Order: structure tokens, then C-alpha cells, then sequence
DNA sequence: ATCAGAATCCCGGTGCCGAGGCCGCTCAATTGGTCGTAGACAGCTCTAGCACCGCTTAAACGCACGTACGCGCTGTCCCCCGCGTTTTAACCGCCAAGG
């Protein structure tokens, strides 16, 4: 049968609040690291090490990043993510003028 | 071979004082070494301003005191602040 | 390219930073995020090893790159 | 597909010989040689007649 | 070993050895590099404290650093010291806003 | 009379504010609280006064700042009127607890 | 004593307007008080904190510039 | 030209900086040729942002710069501003901003 | 304890030759080219301790400009800062 | 409430692997001895921080009073959750014909 809306994403929440491991998976992220170093210089090979650096300084970021707009929404009396909130959000921190 | 350091077995040893029964993993005894590595070099950061602006190159112990009490937030520095002055007694109180 | 990211990654993005109901244009406003994240990040980077006159960025390098924008990270070395 | 050959040139930096790997990626023009030994890493452009002797004589060429 | 003398845990002669290739000073004195190795040695002794009764909560014998960044984000003041401060395999508060709990 | 419902008040007071220079907390009450905060720690310490302007200057920027996150937070609430949760949520994303 | 309720709420009034705000909410002031007050705290007491080491008992414009670029607040003007 | 800064062609005196160097627990040696780097990076800096000082001065009639005129030449910048981003200028303010909810329509 | 104001006045008389200034415009101008000064220097000390190299060229202060100052900004005065070296080498 | 049934927790189990013990080195801490000036300290001098008050006045406080955004409610309409259905990124085993 049909379960009712919000609940499994809350219990996987409580599920993914557990293990620390890596959300993206590394061949599609290391594959657009590289193809964004490119545009700085050429042959740049990647120290395994280093990739899993900036994965996981690139996941927990988000994440922070997200909790800051999930209480920027909770705050604008909704419960659904807006971009113009993830603007909010930016603009409180500071890297857009 | 070049000899590489690490801090490992120092607090590794602490550890074993204030835990006997307790194990642990290589990848936290590194982020250990980084976390003495960042509350030094910031410790050492603030040195080179209290010299700075004392206008003086000598450093002694109390500019460390100083520091710590600079860096760290209250009631945990005044701990670590005592820890630091005893053990300053119980080694210059001997040789 | 950019368009490997999928969208149930940044719902586990979502997931991990507890939040619970998602709009359309996050994805887009995500990756465009991200890129701008990468791209100073991998482009001083990129400068300490031009100085390091070498041929592979070093774990190091990110590390201290990380430090010259205030996102000291533990862990790897540094 | 990408090819990965084995030369037996001398590395300019670290001198050692038969240690140099070039690698010739023509689907985007770009060749690589690298250095079993000490590591180091060079990059330039090739075309579809280019051979592993053609990217190591760039190579003199961009260190003098 | 002065460390020793000092009846610490941390050499103090390496410590001093860094100090001059640091750029620190000109001179360095006697004595400051003891109390600077004491102020990390109560420092690490805390913040792995916690990290054992971290284990305790979990009933783990081997720390995981998820013991280590729980630790540093419950209590106060050493959060707000490592503010800006992420650590690989890290993760977050397991915490949940309830106005977004279901009624 | 010309009572004027209200609109013009309010945003030229704010086109006179910043137009202006200089600060607009007043120099005496500021100072006592100064002393009064600075009487806790160590006793009996003076003050040359530019240390005391320096702190004015800095402590009226500070609050500009809030005041402005919290305005851009209460633009989005689809509100003009300001909530303390407001402020609260601003604070929370600067970090600054 | 009090002089915290030495701030005033035409100030506020005037800092909300160069900061722009228009609509002041009457559930403000004391929390604003508050912010301003621990904002000012640690200010001053990493300032004080420079001043004990200076062995002077007066504390200088340099002695604020200098805390006040160790939180990263940093604040030009004065020279430091 | 006995002064290296008559031989650099510049504004800035250079030993002036490698003493700055050499009283500064920075490095032990110091080489010949940074100094005179970082002073001619320093001189840029300078002239670049009296540019926008002397524009903004001069949006208003007044031959003399005040601190709001570099306040409004550093926020009116893109690069400058996320330069000085952490950073408050003493007598400064902010930007005009008003909101287009705000204007009697 | 000198300040570097006629340095700023031939700099001014150099791009807007007509134009005066405040006293603590100056002050705040020489705030921030010693809060400049600092940051390069640190980070090239940084670039030393973090590579192991005993004095300090030209090349790590290029390097260092590039890593603090964004895009335009380093590229015009990698161009200046190459320049003075130019013709300070020549003579 | 209330039952059926998904979802998750939690208990032996085994396996395997790296944490930790361990052990033989050698290079920096040590130990001891020798110049030296930086600074701990004594003391001189004049500035400025402090306190106080009288006079001026503009700035705050209280209230009178309307009033209009904030808000609770409402209906509504729509478009994400989710579960199902393919489906293709990602990753190992065969025909080309040219050499
Ligand atoms: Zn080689």
C-alpha cells in the first residue's frame, strides 16, 4: 500500500545522521574536480589523498550550508527549501557582493 | 630515508594514563598531531604579536600565560593556566 | 560535466543536514554553489604547486589552501 | 582509446633513463609525459601524427 | 629529558628545536617551552577525555573520529574555540528541528 | 493639520542617515558602560579617548550589520515589522553565538 | 550600575535607520542591549587581557586595534 | 642614481622594507630582489585604489578625500570589496539601501 | 616613528594632481598599507615554513600576491611588480 | 484505541586486519663550558586622565490617538514523495581483421 508523505525522509535523517561516510561517490566528483582544475592549468595529476581532501571539505560544507537554510525556511514560517533562502543565506555569510 | 615526526606516541602515552583500557585508530592519532600542530601555531602566532608589540624578541613563559589566556575561552585556560604554573614550580623548583 | 551531480546526492546532502522538503531550481542554485566553492579553492591551490614547481598538487597544498581561506581541516596532515 | 608507452629517454631533471612514460590522449590533443622516477609531469600539444619522440623534443625545448 | 625533570609527557627539546625554526624570536628562554608543552599536555588530556567517555556512551573500545567530533560539539567552550574547525569523517549534531516533526 | 499618514517620516530619516557622516550613540552613557563592563576583570584602569571612539566605531558597525541581515531576513518573512527570532537566526548563521 | 539601561531607544531608532530598518518591533531593545553587551565583554577583556601584559595600568587605542584584529573584527583607522 | 629607489624609479623606500624584513622574524636572509617586488606591488595598490578615490572625491565637489569617499570607492569595486570584506573603515557607514518595498508607489 | 605621507601625496599627484585629502583619510590609508604589508609578508613566511626554503625571492612574493589579491588585481601588478624588476635590473 | 505489518534494533559469529607490541638502531637532547647584551630594575619628568561644576539646550519620556501591517483563518490548487518501472554509469571478457 501507499505510506503518508515526510515520514521515511525524517527516518533516513536519523538514518544519515550516523555514518560519516562520503555522500558523493568519487568517479563523477573526481571527474568534475578535473575538469575545473583544467581551466586553471595542464597536467595537474591528482594525489588520491588530495581528492579525498576537497570530498570531504566539499560534502561538509553543503551540508553546514544547508542547515543554515533549512532554519532560514523554518524561520520564513514554510517548511519547504526555497533558492531565494539559499540567497538568504549567502548574503547573511558573505561571498556574493 | 628521511625521518618524518609525528606526535603519536606522547599523547598516546597520556592517553594510556587517563584511559588504560581504551583502544583507538591511526586516522584519529593524525588528526590528534594536527590539533597540537594548529593550537601551537597559533599559540606561537600570537608570540610573534605580543613580541610585536612589546617591541621585544626574548620569550619567556609568561608571554606563553598570556597567549593561552588570549586564545582559549575562560575557566578551560584558567585550568590549563594552573596546570602550567605547577608544573613550571615542580620543574625550576629542582634543576 | 557539472551535470554529474546527481539529484539524490544533494537530497542525501539535505538528509545529512536534516532537512525534510525540497523545492525544483536547489539543484541547479547547488551545483552553480558548489562550482564557485571549487573553483577558488582549486585555483590557489593550483597556485601553491605552480610555486612548488611541480608536476602534482599536494594534500598539503589543498590543506593550506584551505587554511588561506579560514577552513582549516584536520585529518589528512596538516 | 588513450595510449600509454614506455620510452627510453633521460627525464631532464633527474636524470635517470628508460624512466620516462608518455601518454598521448588524441581524442583531445593534449600529451603527457611522465617521469617513473622522481615524479615530475609535462604537458603539451599534440596532433594525430605525434609519437612519443615528438612531445619528449618539446620538452627540451620548453626547459631551455 | 627535561620533560622528565619537568615530570611531563612532551619533549621538550623538540619543542625548543621548533621554536627557533619557526622564525619565533630572536632568543628563547629557558623555561617556556615547559610551560607551553604543559598547556597542550591539559589541553589533549581534556579533549581525549571526553573522547573516552565518548567511547563509554557508544561502548567502543577503538576511538572512530564520530567520538571526536561529537565531543568537540557538546561541550561549550571548546565548540566555540573549534568553530571554524571540520574534521574528515566528522558528521554533525544528530539533531532534529520539531517544528518539522510530523503531529 | 498635515498630520500625514505615516511613510515619508520613517525612509527620509533614513535618506538623512545615510547621508550622514558621523556616529549616533552619544558619548557619555557609552563611556559609563564602558567602565561599568571594564570594572569587572581588573579594577582601576584608565582610558585615552580614542581607544573609547575606536570601540564606539566599531561597536555601531556591528549593529548596522545586524540590522542589516535582520532587515534582508524579515524581507523574505514577507514582513516589515522585525522579530527578535529575527536577530536570533542572524547571530546563528554568523557564527557568532 | 544601569548604565546599561543608559541606551537609549531613539538610538536604536537611529541605527535602525541607518541600517535601514524601517518597522521597530517593541520586543527589541533589551535584546539588542544584550547582543551589545557580550559583543563588548569579550571585547574588552581580551583588550584588558593585552593591557595586563603591557605592565601599564592604562590601556592604549593600539592595545583595542590589536584585539579587536585577533577576533577578525579588524578595523582600520587608528593605526596598529 | 646613488637611492635604489632612484634606481627602482619608484616612490617607496626599499631598505626601509628589508629592514622591515629583518626586523620582523620573517625569514633569516633576504634575497635582492623581493623588496623591491612587494614595494612595487604596494605602489599599485596605492594608485589603484586613489583612482577610485579621486573619482568618488570628486562625485561631490570637495578636493579632499574623506573616509566615506573610500568607503563608497571600496563597496562601488568588486575586487576591493571582497578584498576588504572582514574590514571596517573608521567613519565609514554603508551603501545606500533602500528597499523597492519602501518607496511611496 | 614615520607614516608614508608624502609617498601618498606623490601617488596623488601622480593620478588626480588636484586633489587634497584629510589627515585621517591618510591615517586610514596607512592602517591599510600596513595591514597589506603584514598579510603578504606572513604569507610568505608561511610559504618558506611550508617549503623549507631558508630566505625569500621575488618569486614567492609573486606567488603570495597571486594567492591573496583575486584575478585583475594580480595580474595587473604581477605586470608592475615584473616591470620594476626590469628596470631596476637593467640599471 | 488497535491490528498487521514494514522498519529498525540487537545478538551470536567469524574473519581478517591493522593496532599495538616489540626490537634493534643514531641522531638530536643532553651536559658542560664560555662570552654578552636585553632586560630587570632604579629612577626623572611632564601629560594626561580624572573629577567636578556652571551654563545651554537639544534631546528623551509620557501620553493621545488613530491605524494598519501581523496575524489567525480560510479555501484552494499544485506539484514533490514515493513507489514503481525501466535504464544507463560503471566495469569485466570476445571478435577484427591488420601486423
Ligand atoms: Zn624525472
Amino acid at each position: 500500500h501507499r505510506y503518508r508523505p515526510g515520514t521515511v525522509a525524517l527516518r533516513e535523517i536519523r538514518r544519515y545522521q550516523k555514518s560519516t561516510e562520503l555522500l558523493i561517490r568519487k568517479l563523477p566528483f573526481q571527474r568534475l574536480v578535473r575538469e575545473i582544475a583544467q581551466d586553471f592549468k595542464t597536467d595537474l595529476r591528482f594525489q588520491s589523498a588530495a581528492i579525498g581532501a576537497l570530498q570531504e571539505a566539499s560534502e561538509a560544507y553543503l551540508v553546514g550550508l544547508f542547515e543554515d537554510t533549512n532554519l532560514c525556511a523554518i524561520h520564513a514560517k514554510r517548511v519547504t527549501i526555497m533558492p531565494k533562502d539559499i540567497q538568504l543565506a549567502r548574503r547573511i555569510r558573505g561571498e556574493r557582493a | 630515508r628521511s625521518r618524518k615526526e609525528s606526535y603519536s606516541i606522547y599523547v598516546y602515552k597520556v592517553l594510556k594514563q587517563v584511559h588504560p583500557d581504551t583502544g583507538i585508530s591511526s586516522k584519529a592519532m593524525g588528526i590528534m598531531n594536527s590539533f597540537v600542530n594548529d593550537i601551537f601555531e597559533r599559540i606561537a602566532g600570537e608570540a610573534s604579536r605580543l613580541a610585536h608589540y612589546n617591541k621585544r624578541s626574548t620569550i619567556t613563559s609568561r608571554e606563553i600565560q598570556t597567549a593561552v589566556r588570549l586564545l582559549l575561552p575562560g575557566e578551560l585556560a584558567k585550568h590549563a593556566v594552573s596546570e602550567g604554573t605547577k608544573a613550571v614550580t615542580k620543574y625550576t623548583s629542582a634543576k | 560535466n557539472i551535470q554529474g551531480i546527481t539529484k539524490p546526492a544533494i537530497r542525501r546532502l539535505a538528509r545529512r543536514g536534516g532537512v525534510k522538503r525540497i523545492s525544483g531550481l536547489i539543484y541547479e542554485e547547488t551545483r552553480g554553489v558548489l562550482k564557485v566553492f571549487l573553483e577558488n579553492v582549486i585555483r590557489d591551490a593550483v597556485t601553491y604547486t605552480e610555486h612548488a614547481k611541480r608536476k602534482t598538487v599536494t594534500a598539503m597544498d589543498v590543506v593550506y589552501a584551505l587554511k588561506r581561506q579560514g577552513r582549516t581541516l584536520y585529518g589528512f596532515g596538516g | 582509446i588513450k595510449q600509454k608507452l614506455e620510452t627510453q629517454f633521460t627525464c631532464l631533471f633527474c636524470n635517470h633513463d628508460n624512466s620516462v612514460v608518455c601518454t598521448l590522449d588524441k581524442k583531445n590533443s593534449i600529451g603527457l609525459l611522465e617521469c617513473k622516477k622522481c615524479n615530475l609531469s609535462f604537458q603539451a600539444p599534440i596532433n594525430s601524427l605525434s609519437q612519443p619522440i615528438d612531445i619528449y623534443s618539446d620538452w627540451i625545448d620548453a626547459c631551455e | 629529558t627535561r620533560s622528565s625533570r619537568a615530570g611531563l609527557q612532551f619533549p621538550v627539546g623538540r619543542v625548543h628545536r621548533l621554536l627557533r625554526k619557526g622564525n619565533y624570536s630572536e632568543r628563547v628562554g629557558a623555561g617556556a617551552p615547559v610551560y607551553l608543552a604543559a598547556v597542550l599536555e591539559y589541553l589533549t588530556a581534556e579533549i581525549l577525555e571526553l573522547a573516552g567517555n565518548a567511547a563509554r556512551d557508544n561502548k567502543k573500545t577503538r576511538i572512530i573520529p564520530r567520538h571526536l567530533q561529537l565531543a568537540i560539539r557538546n561541550d561549550e567552550e571548546l565548540n566555540k574555540l573549534l568553530g571554524r574547525v571540520t574534521i574528515a569523517q566528522g558528521g554533525v549534531l544528530p539533531n532534529i528541528q520539531a517544528v518539522l516533526l510530523p503531529k
